[PDB]
């Protein structure tokens, strides 16, 4: 039962991780372009 | 064995005068023992720090280097003179006993 | 989790009080607490027995914004000092402006102390490394902030210790043992238990502004740690199988004593807890358990002679230790003190004073026994043994240990102890006779002298083994071979030289008994012979203080009138003859031979020849003279020639 519980929560957050990856991609792109802007400000 | 009185073995040395008392001390303890004005200085923080560092180094070295029935068994072995010695004459630490033990216990998809 | 300006302050405040609440929770068990905290990933802030692999690496930002940071590594034994040094090196900051920069965490508003381990502040090993900043500010403000934060964190740790103590105390007795057992295991699994319990911010105590408060917190924390360890020990079964790891716990006590020896309260607690542990682990401390505590106690005792309170406390503790474990305790004390004997170490006088204190009764100034959880009468732990001992008993014990295993390191240590102890005993006897001149004092002096003489005779009888004769390995071997012999010669020469003359003067008041029997003179002479046999090959044996003292300071004092004793002299004379014959035979040895000591040997020989002329008739000496004059002539320096000619003159006179 503890194994099945672990499996269930693990797979739930394994689904969440895909949304996490996509949003991380978007925000990393935005922030990296902002860091390029700041580099230009150098 | 518990019925009989306790009488642990004691240290005895033969090559000594007769006027030497040879104080009373257990044999096991001796066996394991052999086998193994101004105070300004110490108040300084530097000396305390050095001592603490020495203690810590010793602790690190030690870390790197690293039931009731059995306790009763050794207690009985220590207290009584003839325990584990078969037939009272064989000798618990005799070479021939080692030979017998090795030959008897010899064993071998 | 959530960043906040007053987060750690709030945590400290909460911890200062949590341990009062914990005493009223009914079904709070260690296992459940551990599992819950681990699942919440905040066990470190609550349980001192928490192990968390710290961050492998750290990222630090510089003065400017979006400038190239640095990604430095973090090991298990790296402090913020090395990290800051690397930051300064990378950022090209002049050494003149090197005391204004500090590493701080802007997110958590933490200013990092130089000597605090990095892995402790960032135990979480996540995907994200902590972000630090190299911020410049006035050194005074940085030091003030560091002091404040370390004070708060010390309070946090004190609260944690209190929490654990309270939790341990308030649990059902039936479940106590297993709980405390687990409390041991976790502590052993910690990579940083002893350091966390012992290490102190020494560099901050020097600060006049805020050092006093830090030092007070330190002593409180140390006391609490000692209490916690005592509680853990007393919860265990009395026959727990201990290895060397016991030290990891016992050493913690020492860490306190070194830091706060002068604090009455802490000293009292330390003494009481050590007594409790000794009583609880009767079997362990009766066998090999005082080798961990005693050396530090002796060091403090010797280093604080001017503190009568501390001295009295230590004496009382040792008296209780004796009343408990009797002779094994004395033997372990001698073993523990042997490495530190000087003759930055424990002097023979400090040891003598400690034994003197043990010879009598000491009052409980501090009321240590109040804290002792045992029977107040405090009878002997072993039923085998109500008596008080003297230095004579200790001498007997040393002699017995030597006799049991003469060829052993422990025998060497016991010999050293005897060499350090005997002269003090003699001086004590002399003083006792001096202050009080009454007849019974004299009688006791004779009796003590006789007892000591018998003891040393037994020693010399039982040390027959050493009579046998015979690059770093060679050095070690020679050292081991010669040290016991030197120590025996020193002991017996000093004994004879002191007492012998004293016997006549003492007997003047109100039948002189031979201090050393003929057999013992022969034994000592053949010891000296065995030592001389190697003496030309090794310079250090030639320079041996004990050999020289024997040859030139005891041979003149022994009365060679007795034909029974004479062979002991004949052996030495024959060995000197053969030795010098060899020295003359091959110049190869003569090239590197040192003659300043040999002059002292000849000086001893002619000192004997002067003190008693009866020696001179025996033939074996004539040859020694002849070769000697031959050896003179390729020219020995003056100090040898003078001795030779003086010997010749004495012979002519005789």
């Amino acid at each position: 039962e503890q194994l099945e519980y672990t499996i269930e929560e693990e797979v739930a957050k394994q689904t969440i991780r895909m949304w996490l990856k996509k949003c991380l991609k978007r925000i990393r792109a935005k922030q990296q372009q902002s860091c390029s802007i700041i580099h230009s400000l150098r | 064995f518990e019925k009989f009185p306790n009488r642990p073995q004691m240290v005895k040395i033969s090559k000594l005068p007769s006027d030497f008392t040879v104080p009373k001390i257990r044999e096991s303890f001796m066996k394991q023992f052999i086998d193994r004005v101004f105070s300004i200085r110490a108040r300084n923080l530097l000396e305390k720090e050095t001592a603490v560092t020495k203690i810590l180094r010793a602790c690190t070295r030690q870390r790197m280097l690293s039931m009731k029935r059995k306790v009763q068994e050794e207690e009985l072995r220590e207290n009584h003179p003839y325990f584990d010695k078969p037939l009272f004459i064989v000798g618990r630490e005799h070479r021939f006993r080692n030979f017998c033990r090795v030959v008897v216990r010899a064993r071998f998809h | 989790r959530t960043p906040c300006e007053w987060g750690m302050d709030a945590i400290s405040a909460t911890l200062t009080f949590l341990w009062e609440v914990v005493g009223y929770v009914e079904g709070l068990f260690f296992k459940d607490l551990k599992q819950t905290m681990k699942k919440e990933q905040c066990e470190v802030k609550l349980l001192v027995t928490a192990s968390m692999p710290g961050t492998k690496t750290l990222v630090v930002h510089g003065q400017n914004e979006c400038d190239i940071p640095t990604q430095l590594p973090v090991h298990e034994d790296t402090q913020f000092e090395a990290l800051l040094k690397e930051c300064l090196e990378f950022f090209n900051i002049p050494e003149s402006q090197s005391t204004h920069y500090f590493l701080m965490d802007k997110r958590w508003n933490l200013i990092h102390y130089n000597k605090t381990y990095v892995r402790d502040i960032y135990p979480f090993r996540r995907s994200v490394s902590p972000q630090l900043n190299l911020v410049h500010m006035h050194p005074e403000k940085g030091q003030e902030l560091i002091q404040k934060q370390v004070f708060t964190r010390k309070l946090e740790e004190v609260g944690r210790v209190l929490f654990l103590i309270s939790l341990t105390q308030k649990i059902p007795t039936a479940h106590k043992q297993s709980h405390v057992s687990m409390l041991q295991e976790d502590l052993l699994r910690l990579p940083s238990f002893p350091r966390s319990a012992i290490d102190a911010e020494f560099s901050l105590f020097s600060d006049p502004q805020a050092g006093k408060e830090l030092f007070g917190l330190d002593t409180l924390q140390k006391s609490l740690w000692i209490q916690l360890l005592e509680e853990m020990f007393l919860g265990m079964p009395s026959e727990f199988p201990w290895g060397d790891e016991i030290m990891l716990f016992l050493n913690v006590f020492n860490g306190a004593l070194i830091l706060h020896p002068e604090d009455s309260a802490l000293l009292r607690q330390y003494a009481a807890t050590v007594i409790n542990t000794a009583v609880h682990f009767n079997h362990l401390f009766s066998l090999s358990g005082y080798q961990w505590i005693l050396p530090t106690m002796l060091q403090v005792y010797s280093d604080y002679e001017s503190n009568p309170q501390l001295r009295q406390a230590i004496e009382f503790a040792c008296h209780q230790f004796y009343i408990l474990h009797r002779k094994p305790f004395v033997l372990q004390l001698f073993a523990s003190v042997a490495p530190l004997l000087e003759f930055k170490g424990v002097s023979a006088q400090c040891l003598f004073d400690l034994l003197q204190s043990l010879e009598g009764e000491t009052t409980d100034i501090l009321d240590i026994l109040e804290l002792v959880k045992a029977e107040k009468p405090l009878k002997s732990l072993d039923f085998c043994y109500d008596l008080t001992f003297s230095i004579s008993e200790a001498i007997k014990l040393c002699v017995t240990v030597v006799a049991y295993a003469p060829e052993s390191f422990r025998s060497l240590q016991m010999l050293m102890v005897l060499e350090a102890l005997v002269p003090c005993y003699l001086q004590k006897l002399k003083r006792q006779t001096s202050q009080v001149e009454t007849v019974p004092a004299a009688r006791e002096e004779i009796a003590a002298t006789a007892a000591l003489a018998t003891s040393l005779q037994a020693l010399l009888y039982s040390v027959e083994v050493l009579t046998r004769p015979m690059e770093l390995d060679e050095r070690i071997a020679r050292e081991e071979f010669r040290r016991p012999r030197e120590s025996l010669l020193n002991i017996c020469t000093e004994f004879y030289k002191h007492c012998g003359p004293r016997l006549k003067i003492l007997q003047n008041l109100a039948i002189a008994l031979e201090l050393l029997d003929v057999k013992s003179h022969m034994r000592l002479a053949e010891i000296a012979h065995s030592l001389l046999k190697l003496a030309p090959y090794d310079t250090q044996t030639m320079e041996s203080r004990g050999l020289r003292r024997y040859i030139m300071e005891m041979l003149p004092i022994t009365d060679w009138t007795a034909e029974a004793v004479r062979p002991a002299l004949i052996l030495i004379l024959k060995r000197l003859d053969r030795m010098f014959n060899k020295i003359h035979k091959m110049p190869t040895l003569r090239r590197q031979v040192e003659w300043e000591p040999a002059s002292n040997l000849i000086e001893g020989v002619c000192l004997t020849l002067q003190r008693q002329p009866i020696i001179s008739f025996l033939p074996h000496l004539r040859s020694l003279i002849n070769v000697c004059v031959n050896l003179v002539m390729l020219s020995p320096p003056l100090p040898f020639s003078t001795a030779v000619v003086r010997l010749v003159a004495l012979q002519i006179q005789a």
